[PDB]
């Protein structure tokens, strides 16, 4: 089966490489999500829980399934225990377990790459956390940024070059959009995990407001 | 049975008596009803013995189970929820007479103000829970007497030591008025048990300290003090 | 039949070879776990029970599954019997059985290697026990140390050379780290089963605590 | 039925009567109610006969089953838990009238102080258990009389021999006040049974020694 | 499928031939079990029931499964009927049936070889019985000794040359250890079915007691 | 119904009456309640007819089933256990009124002392069993009367013949005091049935011998 | 699937041809079973029911399964109906159906050959019946004798030559043992269905009795 | 309802009345309660109508089902067992008031002595069965009167003809004393039904012969 | 899958061609069944219902299964509705469906050929009906006769030549036995569905009676 898993890995890798790109960056404000997205209504960035966000690249129906699954998991846990007990690390761990099971047992692997991010609770000091989960369930935490989908090399290099820790929202956005180029309101999906919010940190930046930061 | 808990500045204390009865007959003199369930929580349980021990044992297992699986302990709210859910699971049995109610005491390490990070939570048979805001609580056949006693004595609580004394005295008053609750046994040398929880964690109070408190209370009410 | 088993055996072995390394060493105060681990929150060393610890090399989602399964098993046994009835030999046995089943019946074999360790109960004299469970369920207990993941030969040789029975925590760390080199706080995961602890022997060494030893 | 157990320095003793009744009718005179369940434990059971025998038999099997599977015996705490769980399993049936309650006596080889390594554990119908701390315990229709007797006699216990005598006398007092508990039968030559457990393990007490004790008690009260 | 059966039989045969060896010998006091075993906690010799013992060679997780299954079977039968109704023949028979089923229906055959032995009940005269069950469920009773695992030929001959009926424990042990050589306390697992015992005939011979015998 | 069993030197004997009643009405005069269940055991059952027949039939099947499967018969302890388990299985039904209780008589071929290898075992509705140590036992509506009779007569038992006589007389006394137990019917020629078990195995006692015993008992009490 | 069926037939045929031989002969007093059998305790001839016997050649674990299955079937039928309703024909029929199922569905065919025999009930006149069931469920009734296992040709010829209807037990035994030669008490398993017995017709002939007859 | 059966030299006869009642009200006058269930057996059933018909129908199917599967008929013992098991299957329902009890009459072709190969078997609600040894039996609300009548008349049975007469007279006596059992209806021309079983097999008795018997009985008592 | 179907068909066709032959003929009396059958107790002709009959050629265990299945079906339907509602067409239709399923889904096709026959109810006029169901579930009704098993051509031709509608039982028998030759009481199984029977029309003709008819 050496070739079996070999072929499954190829199929997924190709699908993802063929998809549009997404980046997540840590900034003084919180965490910033920027994705190439032409669609008006189909989303690749999403809230999961109070301080936890989600971004994906690849086949939409597949990462949307995982998005819903994550929300289900997060809401279920917060109710069985408490809201404060749900963490981005817990969600990343469950996505790893899930993709791993999908990768080896599903008829076809999921052609997706996920990012789970978490910011501090209101009034706390805690470095943002970024987790990247790939199609085979491999998982990695990143300190500063995550790039997914399409040809990531140029984008990651551009970030590795221009990325500054604790940049403002505007500077972070510009850095991100530029790295992505390696773009206007109509082709971008933007949102942040705003650590300054009391409970729900996730907020989308759209239309005029998004224009203002460009 | 009587189990009491009260908040003092910087922590919480919980104490329980040692008696069990079968109708009028005294069936036990050394029952331990207060259990340390993790580093920062203790559970005291009144009611059906079999159910009480299950609760304490299983609950402690569940708390540490979560910690090992997730790498971090449940938040205090989570600990409350899990206990409540466990109690609710026993509702059917409880309606058949296998009823037991826990009292939860804890120190919330995540609380803003460490002076008032002590927590006392009561539970009903359907899994209902209440975080106590008045400083003390009690459960069991003597709980009314204990609470009416604490109502008068609580103003004297200013530290762990006085908190412990008031808890022991409330147990004393419960035993005085409720035949199903046991008072200090000076002949056998058996006393209520207690746990104190502060920022340094939950610890069992030494029998010797409780014995000393009991003797002082006794001497005070004889007038031998005078 | 015979060929298929060989291939599953090849797939697992290669994956284990590709992963970062881990060592466990018996020492005067208990057992020391040291793993190459860049991650801030993803762990390959873990508590199982009072006197029992766990370390793994290979695919994270897979050994994390086994970690959780072990904890489930231990806590259940302890509750059904008594805590003192849970042993490292017992856990090793159950991992052997589990991996054996996984290896022959799962769609893909688990690419993992496990170590289960146990130290004496407080105030007892008992040699630490080290068990190694491989991907096919094969099991073996080592007297002095266990090496897992990546290229083990140089590491095992280095240990076979420098290993002293009953070394201090500091000396054991040096031997371990060095053997691994064949690595700063930021790239190491360290923990011990401290036989001097009253009940829960497992404790992580990180930051400043880790610094004193290095 | 009455079953008694008491700790003496270095061990524990357990003794039970031989009677069974169906209402007022005496239905048995030689029932054995005290069983050695492993090398260091004995179980005495009062209540429904069918349930009592099941308990003792299945419990002994379960103990040795664990030992064979795991290579080591259960800790004493574990032995307690397993008995308790078995009793709880019978709760439904017990509520229908098939009620039986075990008394557990043992010697904990892992205990720090061998003088007090004797263990007595009682159980309720819901699986509740209590490790006795006052030195003796009893279960069955005459258990109150036996414990009131032991309360007065227990100070005389200083060794296995005196422990055994106190246990047999407590049984005697139980039979004296409870018609459902059988006293020594000198005509038929049937006596209570007993097990002693110390560091060398659990052993059945010879009938002859119990008969001798019974005769002394009888002569003493004549 | 003729080829498939051929391959399974080869897989098992090749697996056992790679394992450490074990011998069982009838002797004056009962049955003696001696196995090459470096491990101190992992066991290949075991009690099954009052007068019945078990030894195995091959893959540990697999023969341990069978060991536990046997104990389960024995304890159940003894409880459903009476202790005296459990026999070595009965257990051997059940292992034969079990391994036969495993050999033809499991995903992979069990790489194991087992010995079931029985001695007389206390105060009875009855020749010890030795049964050997192989990986395909084939079963054979042997009069004097059984050899399993690794290269059995030299051991069997070394035994067929030195074996004396009704030897003493010490003589039997040396005969066995020698045949095996074709080994100190630290590399041997030893136990006997002692017919002189009142009920449980199985007893291990370890440490100092075993040394004085070598 | 009354079923008796007693040990004599070298064996055991079991006998049972022939009556069935539906309330006060006599519904049967020739019921057979004592069955040979294997070469060395017999079962007598009192209570619900349907349950009693099932027990005896199924039990004998189970005993021989084991023997054929395993090549050897169950030990006596094993035979006891299987009967007990079978009775326990009926507990639910017994609580609904379908109650039947077996009495087991046997000869243990594996016993050390052949003089006392006879075995008598009683059972309760929950599957409890007791190996009788006092020499005799009885079950059924007349069991008290039978046991009180045997209490006085048992000292006369010195062999199979006297054992049989005492058993028949105990049945006679049971029938005398319990209207639900049937005495010897001299008009119809119907008598209690009996089985004797010794080292040579279990055998049915010929009606003629029981009839002779009955007549002697009757003549003895006419006086 | 024509090839697979051919290979399944080939595997079973070979296994049986490799096994020890067995004969069943009708005789004046009933049916005689004689099998080459070295074993002291493993049996290939057995009682099924009152007037019905069983003999098998091939793989022991497999024909012992069928033996137990038949006894289960017979005892169940007898209890559900009446003893007298159980017949050899019935049992042969059920073996045919069972082996047929096994041959086509099981992972590997049973390498067995069965004989079911029946004698008259006590005090009745009825020719003994012999049925032979082969590995594929094929069934045949024989008037005089049945030969199974190993090389049957010489044995069947010897019988075809020396067989006399209504021979005495001693003559039948000699005829059989001789036909088999184409063996002392220690290498033979012997039993009869004795029509002269009141209920259970099956009885083994062993040791001195058998020795005397030989 | 009353159903009777009796053995005569060489066979057996079974007869049943025709009445059904709902409380005091006569709800039927022509109910047939005696069924030939195979070549050598007949079943008469008293109690709940729905259950009775099921029994007879299903039982006859079961008997022939066995014969067609196995090539041979069940032994008589087997036939008894199957009927008993079927009755036991209805126990739960019977306890809810759906109670029906069969009476089985047969001729055992495998019996040694053909003179006494006739068989009568009764059944209780729990599946208990009894092979009757006293020559006759009856089931239903009038069975007690029917049997006290046969007790006096049975000595007159010497052949099938006299057997049939006694059976019809027993039915007559049952109807005379039990309002739930119907007597011969001369106005409507409805009579009890009967089956005779012998070596030849089971056959329905012609109404005309039963009518003749009824008239003789009636004339005899006038 | 064209070949797989071809092979299954081939296997079945061969098995049937290798079996002994059977004929069924309509006649004045009703249907007549005559089969080559040496066996004393194994039957290939049977009664399915009151006016329905069954005959089969091929592998015994397989057609006996179908025989029992049909009796199960018939008795169930008759009980569920009414006896008179069970018909030959019904059974033949159910056999077609059953063999169709077996042929495509079983591990091996059934090597059988079935005939279902029905005669008029007592006192009715209705041509007998003969149905032939083959191994693949194909079904055909025949007006006059059915031939199954072995080499059917010569037998069918012989019938096609000498068959006369509404023939007497003796004439029909002779015609049939002769057609079959292309045997004595000892090698024939004979039975008839007798129209002049009030309920059960099936009756076997054996021993002396068959000889008389011959």
């Amino acid at each position: 089966m050496e070739q079996a898993m070999r072929e499954r890995s190829e199929l997924a890798r190709k699908g993802i490489a063929r998809a549009k790109s997404v980046v997540a960056l840590a900034y003084a404000g919180g965490v910033l999500f920027v994705a190439e997205n032409p669609s008006r209504s189909l989303q690749k960035i999403s809230e999961l829980y109070d301080r936890v966000g989600f971004a994906a690249a690849g086949k939409f129906n597949e990462f949307d399934n995982l998005r819903r699954g994550g929300i289900q998991f997060a809401d279920t846990r917060g109710y069985a225990y408490d809201r404060r007990d749900v963490t981005g690390r817990q969600l990343a761990n469950v996505y790893a377990q899930t993709l791993g099971t999908i990768f080896t047992e599903q008829a076809k692997p999921y052609e997706v790459e996920l990012c789970v991010a978490e910011v501090a609770h209101y009034g706390e000091t805690k470095r943002p956390e970024l987790y990247r989960i790939t199609y085979d369930g491999s998982i990695a935490d990143e300190p500063h940024f995550v790039v997914m989908g399409g040809t990531t090399e140029p984008i990651a290099n551009a970030l590795k070059e221009s990325y500054a820790e604790n940049a403002s929202l505007t500077d972070a956005l510009r850095i991100a959009v530029a790295a992505l180029r390696a773009l206007g309101v109509a082709s971008l999906e933007v949102a942040v995990l705003d650590a300054n919010r009391p409970r729900r940190a996730f907020r989308r930046i759209t239309g005029s407001a998004l224009q203002a930061l460009l | 049975t009587t189990i009491v808990a009260l908040k003092y500045p910087g922590g919480v204390v919980m104490a329980g008596d040692r008696r069990s009865t079968q109708g009028n007959m005294i069936s036990g003199r050394d029952v331990r009803k207060v259990y340390i369930t993790d580093d920062y929580t203790a559970t005291g349980i009144a009611g059906t013995a079999a159910v009480a021990v299950e609760f304490a044992r299983l609950y402690a297992v569940e708390l540490e189970h979560y910690e090992k699986l997730e790498g971090v302990p449940l938040t205090f709210a989570g600990k409350i929820n899990r206990l409540a859910i466990m109690v609710r699971g026993n509702l059917a049995a409880a309606m058949q007479g296998l009823l037991a109610l826990p009292l939860l005491a804890g120190y919330d390490i995540h609380a803003s103000d460490p002076q008032s990070a002590g927590r006392i939570v009561s539970f009903d048979a359907a899994g209902g829970w209440n975080i106590e805001e008045e400083g003390y609580q009690a459960v069991g056949s003597g709980s009314l007497f204990a609470k009416s006693s604490m109502k008068k004595l609580y103003s004297q609580v200013t530290d762990g030591d006085s908190g412990l004394r008031v808890a022991v005295e409330a147990l004393y008053d419960a035993a005085d008025d409720d035949s199903a609750t046991g008072g200090p046994d000076l002949v056998r040398g058996i006393f209520p048990t207690a746990v104190i929880i502060d920022a340094d964690g939950a610890v069992d109070v030494p029998e010797s300290r409780i014995a000393e408190l009991a003797r002082a209370i006794i001497e005070s009410r004889s007038g031998a003090d005078t």
